[PDB]
């Protein structure tokens, strides 16, 4: 930056600029059904997981 | 006495489930059921679906 006590720069035009912010808002909701994936429908387990 | 005398011993080795099995325990095979939700035992495999 060129510096001096007595020297200032003022800007003579403008230009319009649109810009583009993306945020995430929300995020896949999902369910687990427990005995599902740890016994895989065998009728054997799920006693143990009572 | 009993220990010196004689013993005969059979080792039997196998795999089950994995591989064809020409060898097989005695169970009547029943017809085959499709489409339906049915417990299956194929050649020893034992599952529901
Ligand atoms: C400020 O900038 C704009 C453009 O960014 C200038 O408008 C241009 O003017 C020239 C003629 O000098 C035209 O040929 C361009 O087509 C114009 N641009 C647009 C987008 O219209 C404007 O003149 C500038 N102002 C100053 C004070 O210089």
């Amino acid at each position: 930056v060129a510096y001096s006590n007595n020297s200032i720069a003022i800007p003579t035009n403008f230009t319009i600029s649109v810009t583009t912010e993306i945020l995430p808002v929300s995020m896949t909701k999902t369910s687990v059904d427990c005995t599902m994936y740890i016994c895989g429908d065998s009728i054997e387990c799920s006693n143990l997981l009572l | 006495g009993v220990n010196y005398q004689p013993f005969r011993v059979v080792v039997l080795s196998f795999e089950l489930l994995n591989g064809p099995a020409t060898v097989c325990g005695p169970k009547l095979s029943t017809t085959l059921v499709k489409d339906k939700c049915v417990n299956f035992n194929f050649n020893g495999l034992t599952g529901t679906g």
